[PDB]
């Protein structure tokens, strides 16, 4: 009566304002400022899709 | 109609077999899952009245 299966799953959900985020760090390298860094990766998301 | 819908779409929480206790010989832990709530309409028109 059931199907039951080894499969892959996670054992921590973060929601952040409401969605559900993953996530992510990272640091920029020498020469390169905090700003320039943070529209490098705004343009970097919002060169994917919606 | 109520007592069919209220038995047949419920959250289910299984737990793990990894659990706190844990008795010699084990180095495994893995969490169950059931999922057994309907989403889609197709699977409301299915519940057992009688």
């Amino acid at each position: 009566i059931a199907t039951v299966s080894w499969q892959m799953g996670t054992e921590q959900s973060v929601r952040f304002n409401g969605y559900p985020a993953m996530e992510l760090s990272g640091s920029p390298a020498t020469g390169v400022s905090t700003g320039q860094a943070m529209e490098a990766v705004q343009k970097m998301v919002d060169e994917l899709g919606s | 109609v109520g007592s069919a819908l209220s038995a047949q779409n419920i959250q289910i929480s299984a737990g793990s077999i990894g659990s706190l206790p844990a008795v010699r010989g084990q180095t495994v832990t893995a969490t169950v899952t059931a999922q057994g709530q309907l989403g889609t309409a197709e699977e409301f028109g299915n519940v057992i009245l009688r």
